[PDB]
């Protein structure tokens, strides 16, 4: 319909995407990290960072883009970034072409703070020609054909609950659990370390190891039990003095030692049940931190906000199960249990992408596809006057 | 549509580029034109610039519009591809009075693109082809794509394409690029020559240079059997030389396997990505080495198959003498293995397959002009409707 | 308050309507390599037959 | 031989250009560049085939 196509940039807690509109598939992915250097040097680039890992020079620092908000950290640094993507990957410059970028749910608190900012890069710093701000799992929705949704947001640094209704996301009951893929990576780092081996640079060497080999266990190795691991356990053993699965061994290749690891089915899921069971974790954490508890706790506050009868009706039959975690064989079916559980009078109806790359991406690809509407000024498109104005006394 | 004889394909490379105006009708032959990158620019008054084939009164400039497989001067670009094109337009023309009663009537443009190339540098490129070159006919192919043609069709696989300084690293999957997972090595057949030297420092760079053309010069895993050999020079010269004429590739195929390894590690549907492994594509002008392909697919088989680690095997074999079931991983590759070739293209096959991935365009091509549908390339219609940005409608 | 919560409604009900659209639309640059290969593989099918019978041919030429 | 008029010759329409534009509604208050249908040296010499040939 319209003469245009534009930059897309979502700043994801651990990956950032960028590419153009024009395409399905993002031009980049790269890190949401970098390498510093020194006079002061800034990498960027999945396979640029992988060789600075292997150059293993002292002083080569990991700092990351994004804080525990889901929000831009280091905005000089982010500077350094888009500036990198502008000139490397896009190969072009920020004046020409119009910026989509976008964020996670929040309560609102810090969007004026991040708008500020925002205006002070895209149009202090790059002369961007117009600038707009979307929400992720709004439009991760939008992209599914809702209107009202409940996303579930299986990714990593925690887990975010987002319920929409009415195309509203209710930042009261929008909430961010402090567990997700990041915990998973370093409890599958501690649970494995008995088996490598020996049991700030070595930062950045975590950052290495997280990047390759423990990406490479998680996406094969963890599986999400069915039911309650604890009650199914006691299940199978009742049934067995009345076959019992979680005895089944699997394989894995620790590729850089060339050593064989091997698991039985309960500790795969033992892993699973961290983001169900955290107190199970330790004494620190509370029955009610465990996604199911929160999903509810959520729900209901949703309901809160606004006829809960209605609203558990509503919710309930438009669930998103996404974020790249859920992946895991069995996490969407979990899911669907601990709804039942915490809601049996419901009809559930969830949703899920088959495709993998699709869910890896889908934030990414919900900002490309609110980018290519054809109705222009539906968007909060900003300009230099927003900035000016904000400025001005 | 289309006349097998005006259908030109042109494939851009670092070096040189590959134009073959004309297909052979019947069978699909070896582009018979070679043509050296370059352009000289002759900066005038204020800093005025011309463009000529050859150096005027030695004051233009020697251009390079390719750098690395990527363009790093668009005009200069055109202007080589210009060139190009109106050679060919005059070769004809000369050749045949009636030329444009006919083969030089509709012409069918097939470019091969590099995948380096920026959306704006396509763009602009197609803007020359409709409003310089006024071409009514307009494919430009992802390099990758035509070479999984070539390969009786693959739906996952890898291709491997190795430059003269660099090499890039591109993974196929359900027939698909994986633009965010390719990449590219800043290495290529230079940097043999470059180890060579320094192994025999003592030698002149052509000796070098021939030498690594030279049959003598193989990748090993009846000349392997000889101590010492032999190669002429361009000179007339007699070289001979020891077993250093299997030396100087190593450093480059590890670092190819390093990328190789790391991109293939990031596709997201283990099932695809098991299918991928098991059709690695190689091409290259370098790559013709005998011996090189196979080397590259050892190095990649040792590290990356997956199966049980040497001695555990070993013990699982042990217990047993005192049957084991195969200890199943859920990694991959399980299987690691090159895609095969065609066996219908003799000329090609007596070629060798370098340059298969010329081919490959090629097949597709007649796939293409012969088909009743226009769906796959720019019409001048299509430019009107779109402008440049008629590219993506029918991007490949 | 009532329309204004009935223009945001409007709103994202054009939203949602301008991305099914596309949904079908769009003809993604997978759906054109994907049936490329499906097009390619019924090319070879007639390679291996057409080769076959040129051979063929130059068998019964002499 | 005229490597322009061979050109106009071959191949026997309406001219794009990049530049700046406005969208609007109404007009609003920012610009940016894309093809626009428009408003409406060289090589100088042609290459000696048969030395670029494979024979
Ligand atoms: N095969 C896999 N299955 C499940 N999870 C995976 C897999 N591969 C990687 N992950 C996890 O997914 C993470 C990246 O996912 P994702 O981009 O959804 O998180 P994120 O988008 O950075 O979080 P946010 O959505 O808050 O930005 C990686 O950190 C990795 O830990």
């Amino acid at each position: 319909t319209l003469n245009r196509k534009c930059v897309v940039i979502h700043n994801g807690s651990h990956r950032t995407v960028a590419g153009f509109s024009n395409v399905e598939l993002p031009q980049c992915i790269i890190p949401s990290s970098y390498i510093k250097r020194t006079e002061a040097e800034f990498i960027f680039g999945t396979y640029n960072m992988i060789d600075a890992a292997a150059e293993k020079r002292n002083g080569d620092e990991v700092y990351t883009l994004v804080d525990s908000q889901g929000l831009p950290y280091n905005w000089d640094a982010l500077e350094m970034q888009w500036r990198y993507l502008y000139d490397t990957q896009l190969k072009v410059s920020p004046e020409e072409l119009p910026l989509v970028i976008t964020m996670p749910a929040t309560n609102g608190k810090p969007d004026m703070a991040i708008l500020e900012r925002y205006y002070e890069l895209a149009f202090d710093k790059l002369n961007v020609p117009v600038f707009q701000i979307v929400i992720e799992p709004l439009a991760i929705a939008l992209s599914m054909g809702k209107s009202s949704a409940f996303v579930i947001d299986i990714g990593a640094s925690g887990c975010n609950v987002t319920p929409i209704i009415d195309g509203i996301v209710v930042k009261n009951a929008v909430v961010r659990s402090k567990f997700g893929g990041d915990f998973l990576d370093f409890q599958v780092h501690e649970r494995l370390a008995p088996l490598i081996k020996e049991e700030q640079k070595r930062s950045t060497d975590v950052w290495y190891e997280a990047s390759t080999w423990i990406q490479q266990f998680k996406s094969t190795m963890l599986q999400v039990s069915e039911k309650d691991l604890f009650e199914l356990e006691r299940y199978y053993k009742e049934q067995a003095d009345i076959n019992n699965p979680l005895v089944q061994k699997k394989n894995f290749l620790f590729k850089p030692l060339n050593k064989t690891l091997t698991l039985d089915l309960k500790e795969c899921y033992q892993f699973a049940e961290y983001l169900f069971k955290p107190q199970l974790i330790s004494d620190k954490f509370s029955p009610e931190d465990g996604l199911g508890p929160l999903m509810a706790k959520s729900v209901k506050k949703a309901g809160a906000s606004i006829s809960p009868e209605q609203v558990y009706s509503l919710l309930l039959t438009n669930v998103i199960i996404t974020g790249s975690t859920s992946l895991i064989e069995g996490m969407e079916q979990r899911i669907i249990k601990e709804l039942s559980i915490r809601f049996p009078q419901y009809k559930l109806t969830t949703f899920a992408n088959q495709v993998m790359m699709d869910r890896k991406i889908q934030g990414w690809l919900g900002a490309l596809t609110m980018a290519n509407l054809p109705s222009w000024s539906l968007g909060k498109w900003y300009s230099k006057e927003d900035y000016e104005t904000l400025k001005r006394d | 549509p289309f006349r097998q004889d005006s259908i030109l394909i042109i494939y851009p490379r670092s070096q040189t580029t590959l134009v073959q105006f004309g297909l052979n009708e019947e069978t699909f032959t070896v582009p018979e034109l070679e043509i050296p990158t370059q352009i000289y620019r002759t900066t005038r008054q204020d800093g005025s610039y011309t463009y000529h084939s050859t150096n005027k009164d030695n004051k233009a400039e020697l251009i390079k519009p390719i750098q690395n497989g990527e363009i790093i001067d668009i005009s200069a670009f055109t202007q080589f591809l210009r060139l190009i094109f109106v050679s060919i337009l005059s070769d004809r023309a000369n050749k045949n009075q009636d030329a444009f009663e006919a083969e030089l009537s509709n012409i069918p443009l097939l470019l091969i693109t590099h995948h380096s190339w920026s959306q704006s540098d396509l763009e602009i490129i197609t803007q020359y082809v409709f409003e310089s070159l006024e071409i009514n006919n307009l494919i430009q192919l992802p390099a990758s794509l035509a070479a999984t043609y070539s390969m009786i069709s693959l739906q996952n696989c890898c291709i491997i394409d190795v430059g003269t300084h660099h090499t890039d690293i591109i993974p196929i999957v359900d027939y698909a690029q994986l633009d965010h997972l390719v990449s590219s090595i800043p290495m290529g057949g230079q940097s043999i020559n470059d180890s060579l030297k320094k192994l025999l420092p003592q030698w002149d760079d052509d000796q070098i240079e021939s030498l690594k053309k030279s049959p003598i010069f193989e990748v090993l895993s009846k000349n392997s059997d000889l101590e010492f050999n032999t190669f002429w020079d361009e000179k007339g010269n007699e070289i001979k030389v020891g077993k250093q004429r299997f030396q100087g590739c190593n450093n480059l195929i590890k670092n190819i396997s390093n990328r190789v390894g790391l991109t293939l590690d990031n596709i997201d549907d283990i099932n695809k990505a098991k299918a991928v492994w098991e059709n690695i594509i190689i091409v290259g002008g370098t790559t013709s080495i005998s011996g090189f392909k196979e080397a590259l697919l050892g190095q990649l088989l040792k590290d990356h198959l997956i199966i049980e680690p040497e001695e555990e095997k070993s013990k699982r074999e042990e217990e047993a003498k005192s049957f084991v079931p195969t200890i199943e991983y859920v990694q991959c590759p399980t299987v690691i293995k090159l895609a095969k070739y065609p066996d219908y293209f003799p000329e090609w096959k007596k070629s060798g397959y370098s340059e298969i991935i010329f081919l490959g365009a090629q097949i597709v091509s007649k796939q293409i002009f012969t088909h009743p549908k226009d769906t796959f390339y720019i019409t001048r219609e299509k430019y009107n409707m779109k402008g440049p940005a008629a590219l993506w409608d029918v991007q490949f | 308050r009532k329309k204004e919560r009935n223009l945001h409604l409007q709103k994202i009900n054009s939203i949602i309507d301008f991305i099914k659209e596309r949904q079908s639309e769009q003809w993604s640059r997978q759906e054109r390599c994907f049936q490329f290969g499906r097009l390619g593989a019924s090319l070879h099918n007639q390679m291996e037959k057409d080769e076959q019978k040129r051979i063929e041919k130059t068998a019964k030429q002499r | 031989m005229d490597p322009q008029t061979l050109i106009t010759k071959a191949n026997k329409k309406e001219s794009w250009r990049y530049d700046w534009y406005q969208p609007s509604k109404e007009k609003y208050p920012f610009r940016y560049k894309t093809w626009l249908r428009n408003q409406e040296e060289s090589c100088e010499d042609i290459l000696d085939l048969k030395e670029f040939d494979r024979r």
